[PDB]
RNA sequence: AACUAAUCCUAGCCCUAGCCCUACAAAUAUAAUUAUACUAUUAUAUAAAUCAAAACAUUUAUAAAAGUAUUGGAGA
RNA sequence: AAUUAUAUAACUUAUCUAUUUUAAGUUUGAAAUUUC
């Protein structure tokens, strides 16, 4: 919140986090893991690896279609700003 | 002794045409190797009252040049 | 760069947190007022805490402002001020501010001012007199505390009499 | 330990390595070559030999340089190479008088001069000595253009130089603006300076500027990987299409 | 402008080194000054009238500040280059 | 064979050689380490003296030629 | 004291400025030299 004059306190609704909860009713996905159930390989995450799942299909299937332009990069999911979003990649306006 | 003006305040490189002097802009904060930028007025975004001021009482719409002696 | 403590808006005579705010330029012209003599009211002589001498409350037409007190000067006294130089001297009371050519040589003056608009800077302390040594035309003499006796112009104003606590200089 | 390379081969170092080397070539090349200013308060020694005390035979001689100092008004002004000396004197030029801490004041002033290439009057510090150089380089944009950094002995007027290389060197309608044929006629009578336009905006450029603008110069935006792997797609789609 | 002379000789130091200066070799002797002496002559040419020193076009040899500080100040005389020198002493034949 | 005590060998260092170098979160210069506005913002003079001249005053270093000539209260 | 004292500072003359027809003197003294 924001301190008014005379030394007065006045909550933001804003300021203030709301807790988004999720639903665990009959999620299977619980504190511990059996030993029985064996471990994945890791295989993390990055760029060039979700651009390879996500995007690359699109441009691959337009490409041979003819239908690719630099004007659709968008279409494939190129971001030119972050601003108006929610959650925000960069910078970072959201808390976790 | 009497003072014309309140006692309180008492106790070239730009000017070159073809180029312009590089300032500290893009360090975003002051240096004194780098010359001083040129800042244009800022905009907020939104409207704070705590730093609105009021405008004079010409410039106001309801201004009347007959005065009012209230 | 100071935060000034006199941060009072506009001129008052009102005390002000105390100190009051004085003004050492005699004839302003007040409002509805020609410059010419016109006179005002001495309400007060009060105290002021950041000058040596006692100030007098000269309240004339529709203006109230602070000035020095001389040395009769007391509350309900009327005291003229005048810019407009006349060819015959102007009468002349005590603590009156007029030109230095409408004042009589010999006259006991206070708050005079070294060039014309300066404003005053001498004579100001209590006790302090300047005595108008000479005068010719639109050039008059007058004694500094300083000892330095100096020649000013006429349009030069000079407040009759001396200074409050009159024999401050008497002291033993 | 100790160092390989002296105190002063570290600035050599420094300059060969970095966004130093990445520095225009006719700028570096500029910087690292230096030219002695014109002697003013000192002559050369005249005759080459002299008589050498140990053997009492003639040897070579060498030469011993007046110290002057040049303060950076100097630098804010136009002075043909005048400057002040600081040391001591010897009264009535003679060895058997008092030392007397002496100031030497050549005599400054500041004055206006036109300049035919910017179409304006500057008033700045000036020597009687850089008068008579303008009278001497047939104008004071000549004196400008014609006189080295050292002997101009003025950052002013390398800059005032970097302005008229560059208006020079681009036929920029700002000089004597409304006058075309005019300004043909200053390009033309200037025309012995006219340079490429890249070497005329680093003439005169400080060594902290010239880094800060190498630094801009070269300083880009991150690339999204997303355009950089749009890219890289396609060349690898289009290299799979042949 | 001053020029001076170093008093005491300094040692040679030879083809690689630089000689070591000492106190007595700080001492410089003032050959010339202009500050000692009158204004030395100056070449200017006259953007304006002066009184008894000529008219506007003409050139004259003036002491250096003494046309300066006086005729150039006012405006009365300019810089003179070869090529308004003959523009200018050329208008007083007009003239 | 006694109490107090004593015993020990590496912790590491030192000098040359070689080599230059170019390698958590959170908070912070505001009052540093104070999560967001205030208030514009900033180092560095001959190096001196001590010291030597038995004091002190100009002065007093910091490959061969050669510690020679020169310089110096011709003295350190 | 005796002898001085172009540390500086002033004035005068230069200087430097206006118009227009720091240096050298001297003085103060930062001080210096010698003695009582």
């Amino acid at each position: 919140g924001i301190y008014t004059s005379d030394r007065k306190f006045v909550q933001i609704k804003e300021m203030v986090p709301e807790f988004v909860v999720p639903d665990l009713t009959g999620f299977k996905l619980k504190p511990y893991v059996n030993y029985r159930a064996p471990a994945g390989i890791d295989t993390p995450l990055t760029a060039k690896a979700l651009f390879q799942e996500t995007v690359a299909p699109a441009i691959e299937k337009d490409f041979k279609e003819g239908t690719f332009d630099a004007n659709n990069l968008e279409k494939y999911g190129f971001e030119p700003t972050q601003e108006g979003k929610l959650f925000q990649l960069y910078p970072k306006n959201f808390p976790r | 002794a009497y003072e014309w003006g309140v006692r309180s305040t008492r106790k070239r490189v730009y000017e070159i045409p073809g180029l312009e002097p590089i300032t500290y802009e893009g360090k975003k904060h002051f240096v004194p190797w780098l010359a001083r930028p040129i800042f244009p007025p800022w905009e907020r975004g939104w409207n704070d009252p705590r730093f609105h001021r009021a405008a004079p009482i010409h410039e106001q719409t309801l201004y009347k040049e007959e005065p009012c002696y209230i | 760069k100071f935060v000034s403590w006199k941060s009072r808006t506009k001129y008052t005579v009102k005390p002000v947190k105390n100190y009051r705010m004085i003004d050492f330029l005699r004839f302003r012209p007040e409002k509805e007022k020609a410059p010419e003599p016109f006179e005002e009211k001495v309400v007060v002589v009060r105290y002021d805490p950041c000058r040596s001498a006692d100030i007098a409350l000269v309240a004339g037409g529709s203006r109230k402002r602070w000035i020095i007190a001389t040395e009769n000067m007391k509350a309900g006294d009327t005291i003229l001020n005048s810019n407009h130089i006349g060819r015959m001297a102007v009468a002349a009371q005590e603590g009156d501010a007029h030109p230095l050519g409408a004042l009589p040589v010999g006259t006991l003056i206070n708050n005079v001012e070294s060039e014309p608009g300066r404003g005053a800077q001498y004579i100001r302390a209590a006790g302090t007199c300047g005595v108008l040594l000479r005068k010719v035309n639109g050039t008059a003499i007058i004694q500094l505390p300083s000892k330095r006796q100096m020649q000013v112009l006429e349009s030069c104003t000079a407040t009759v009499g001396r200074v409050s606590n009159v024999n401050h200089n008497q002291r033993v | 330990p100790l160092h390989r390379y002296p105190v002063h081969l570290w600035q050599k170092l420094r300059l060969r390595q970095g966004i130093c080397a990445r520095l225009p070539a006719h700028f570096l090349r500029s910087l690292e070559e230096e030219r002695t200013p014109t002697p003013v308060h000192y002559k050369p020694h005249g005759t080459k030999f002299k008589i050498n005390p140990k053997n009492g035979q003639r040897e070579r001689v060498e030469d011993v340089p007046i110290p002057v100092h040049y303060p950076p008004e100097s630098q804010q002004g136009l002075w043909g190479g005048e400057g002040l000396i600081l040391g001591y004197r010897y009264a009535n030029n003679d060895k058997l008088s008092k030392r007397v801490k002496k100031v030497w004041k050549p005599q400054l002033f500041t004055r206006e001069l036109y300049s035919e290439i910017l179409d304006k009057k500057f008033t700045v510090t000036v020597t009687m000595r850089t008068l008579d150089l303008i009278d001497e380089a047939y104008g004071f944009d000549f004196y400008i253009l014609k006189t080295p950094k050292e002997d101009l002995g003025s950052k002013f007027g390398m800059d005032l130089k970097r302005g008229m290389l560059l208006r020079l060197a681009r036929q920029d309608p700002h000089l004597h603006p409304e006058n075309p044929e005019r300004r043909a006629a200053i390009y033309d009578k200037y025309r012995s300076f006219v340079i490429p336009e890249a070497e005329a905006e680093w003439v005169g450029l400080t060594l902290e500027e010239a880094l800060e603008k190498q630094r801009l110069l070269e300083e880009k935006d991150p690339v999204p990987l997303f355009k950089v792997y749009v890219e890289e797609l396609v060349q690898r789609l289009q290299e799979q299409v042949l | 402008t001053v020029i001076v002379e170093r008093w005491w000789k300094v040692p040679l130091a030879g083809e690689g080194r630089k000689p070591h200066l000492h106190r007595r070799h700080r001492v410089y002797k003032l050959v010339e000054d202009t500050k000692h002496r009158p204004k030395d002559n100056l070449e200017l040419i006259l953007t304006q009238s002066v009184d008894e020193i000529g008219v506007r076009g003409d050139l004259v040899s003036v002491k250096k500040s003494v046309g300066r500080n006086k005729l150039l100040s006012q405006g009365l005389a300019v810089y003179a280059s070869p090529e308004n020198r003959k523009l200018f002493e050329e208008e007083k034949s007009l003239r």
